[PDB]
């Protein structure tokens, strides 16, 4: 379930680019 | 025992009631319309029976050469309302009267100014007042609470507000006043049905007061062992809160969209053309929640969860546990369990003067002693395809961990953060 590990990708790609 | 010479009528909470503490066993009559509670605040409303009755101890002795006495108490006193600017800025209600044989004293309020007048037994009038700007951005005074102290000694009355001396009037001219008559807090004057004011901590002393005493009187009743909202009232757990940054008072935190961040926009404000009145929104952003690590009232070094409300579903401030600059931008996401993404925040208060801010610190653990970082706002760089343009984000920032203990506490740090709760003595209509 938990999409929680969606966000944290796009939470990642936010910071790191 | 500084705070507690020379005092005549001190007004304290007790049993759902107020008694005079002076030690002088003053009689006190609150009547059912005055609203009460155990943090000494007391509420005066339009309504008739709105109202508090004290009669003073006929042997205590005044100054008989000259009037030499204070008062002081907190006050917090309601916005004006957007569409009864002309009323608030013209009709002057009182709120404490002690009038004896048409002589004696009495505390006004007429818009956005506090009155204090003086009339002697001739009949000769004096009065000096205190009068807060109705048009910045932010005020610190208006519907917050604040310390008034007002002296008057052979020469002349003084008003100092949080400490400070704001405002002086020369009474040379005034001879004998009677000041012992009945006191009477009630609104009186040509006021809206909605009128009111909270006062709290209501005292009288038969000397001058000193400005060194009033700054210690100032500090020694603004001390709690719990952090306080941004109009000054106790910080609740389980409420809703919008937040405040002190370094960027314009500022406020929206969640970006498409992405678990928040960023940082600039607050709203007064649209009507009211040339007399200007602020800025202060309702506006997310609306935060603090919770308990482990309703109650939030204490300075407690360990919590910041918490707000996206989309039916509360979701939580996170920081990575792993960033390599100095600071990063927060993860903000639902509640859940992670490796690599601290949730436990330690709320602090390093300023050693009062003030209605505190800080908010991520721990790794409870536990361990480690610093992670403080909240604040910073600038970051979204370098796009075309050109570079930059944007400011919620941010948790390592640099703020050493200038929090630079002393004295620098009060525009951007980790200085307020919670702001919907209260009705604040209405912003579109």
């Amino acid at each position: 379930e938990d999409m929680f590990a969606k966000l944290k990708d796009k939470f990642f790609n936010e910071i790191n680019k | 025992s500084e705070i507690l010479n020379n005092i005549i009528l001190n007004l304290r909470y007790k049993d759902n009631n107020l008694i005079d503490l002076s030690g002088y066993g003053a009689k006190v009559e609150v009547y059912d319309g005055v609203e009460l509670n155990d943090k000494n605040q007391f509420k005066l409303t339009s309504s008739a029976n709105s109202k508090i009755r004290v009669t003073q101890n006929q042997n205590i002795i005044f100054n008989s050469v000259f009037l030499d006495f204070s008062v002081s108490f907190w006050i917090r006193i309601p916005k004006y309302k957007n569409d009864g600017i002309q009323n608030y800025i013209h009709n002057e209600y009182t709120i404490i009267n002690c009038m004896k044989n048409n002589s004696g004293w009495k505390i006004s309020i007429r818009g956005n100014r506090i009155i204090w007048t003086l009339i002697d037994i001739n009949g000769k009038t004096k009065s000096v007042f205190f009068e807060y700007n109705i048009r910045e951005d932010i005020s610190e005074y208006i519907n917050r609470w604040f310390f008034v102290t007002i002296t008057n000694n052979l020469n002349n009355a003084k008003i100092y507000i949080n400490g400070k001396l704001e405002s002086n009037t020369d009474i040379k001219d005034i001879r004998e006043v009677i000041a012992n008559g009945e006191i009477i807090f009630k609104l009186d004057g040509d006021i809206d049905r909605t009128q009111f004011i909270w006062m709290k901590y209501f005292s009288i002393f038969n000397t001058e007061l000193s400005q060194s005493n009033i700054e210690e009187r100032y500090k020694i009743q603004s001390y709690s062992e719990y952090l306080k909202d941004f109009w000054g009232n106790p910080l609740m757990y389980n409420k809703e809160y919008y937040m405040f940054n002190a370094g960027n008072k314009n500022s406020y935190i929206k969640l970006k969209k498409d992405s678990p961040v928040g960023e940082i926009l600039t607050r709203s404000k007064y649209n009507q053309n009211s040339k007399y009145i200007n602020y800025r929104d202060l309702y506006i952003g997310e609306k935060f929640i603090i919770r308990r690590k482990s309703d109650d009232i939030v204490r300075k070094e407690d360990y919590i969860y910041l918490d707000f409300f996206n989309l039916n579903q509360e979701w939580r401030v996170y920081t990575y546990k792993y960033f390599k600059k100095e600071e990063e931008k927060l993860f903000l996401a639902p509640i859940s369990d992670s490796d690599e993404f601290y949730n436990t925040i330690q709320i602090k208060e390093y300023d050693e003067q009062p003030t209605y801010s505190c800080q908010l610190l991520f721990k790794k653990d409870e536990e361990s002693t480690d610093e992670i970082g403080l909240i604040g706002i910073h600038r970051f760089y979204e370098s796009g395809i075309v050109f570079e343009e930059y944007k400011d984000y919620f941010c948790i920032s390592k640099w703020y961990l050493k200038e929090v203990k630079r002393k004295p506490y620098n009060l525009k740090l951007g980790c200085n953060w307020q919670f702001i709760p919907k209260d009705e003595g604040w209405t912003e209509p579109p």
